[PDB]
């Protein structure tokens, strides 16, 4: 459809026939993927953040396929490199969920297309257990693939 | 008290829960269904103490959601019965 509640549940069913036809849908009425209303008023959570969430077997198709809608609106720098602008999720990105699943196939598929490396997940949830967090790791994706007993994405970065 | 049916179809009556499973930390879910018998007849907690007179009641109270579920009332009542 037209509408965000449409696009938000269809990356998480993973049917990129059911996405056709809204890269020239935005070149009709001129929006961004992360202009005001594609993201989550209460969170920040995008399109390429929800699809790291609801994953089908590790992998959604539509993951380079927003990066390839958001090449044509400009935004490779911004629609991965979106952090969440809430304050208990604050300043998660979609490159600490995909290190998080262990997707290491799109791990590199989001630096090759321009990720930014230094974005700190300095969110009340990621504090230590003293400050109310219930997980800590040091606010850094390099320091995330050590937390999560992974030196593949730390080979990787 | 754990309870986890993968049939799918008898799924509104299992116990035990998954809520997130971010990496190294579970999220574990009990009900408090009959544990904690707020407005209703009798509890099964009350049972294990006020009733049962076997001998296993103090390895049955060592089970997983008893355990923490006695320090949730005890940190919210237990300072405020003792300093009246």
């Amino acid at each position: 459809m037209f509408n965000r509640h449409m696009l938000f549940d269809i990356v998480s069913r993973g049917s990129t026939a059911e996405l056709e036809g809204f890269l020239p849908f935005l070149l009709a009425q001129k929006k961004r993927l992360t202009d005001e209303e594609f993201r989550e008023a209460s969170t920040g959570k995008t399109c390429l953040t929800k699809a790291l969430m609801n994953l089908n077997g590790g992998k959604n198709d539509t993951i380079p396929m927003l990066i390839d809608i958001a090449e044509k609106t400009g935004n490779l720098r911004e629609f991965i490199n979106s952090p969440f602008r809430d304050v208990y999720y604050r300043g998660q990105t979609a490159l600490h969920i995909a290190i998080e699943r262990r997707c290491k196939h799109y791990v590199e598929l989001l630096v090759e297309k321009g990720a930014d490396v230094h974005a700190q997940a300095r969110g009340r949830f990621f504090q230590p257990k003293d400050e109310g967090g219930y997980f800590y790791f040091g606010e850094l994706p390099l320091s995330l693939a050590a937390c999560t007993n992974q030196p593949d994405i730390v080979h990787y970065l | 008290i754990r309870l986890e049916i993968k049939d799918e179809e008898a799924r509104h009556l299992s116990r035990k829960f998954r809520d997130w499973a971010y990496g190294p930390v579970y999220s574990s879910l009990y009900d408090l269904s009959m544990l904690d018998t707020c407005g209703e007849e009798v509890s099964v907690l009350e049972i294990l103490v006020y009733n049962s007179k076997v001998e296993n009641r103090h390895e049955m109270l060592a089970v997983e959601p008893i355990n923490e579920l006695l320090r949730d009332k005890w940190q919210k009542f237990g300072a405020v019965s003792f300093y009246i």
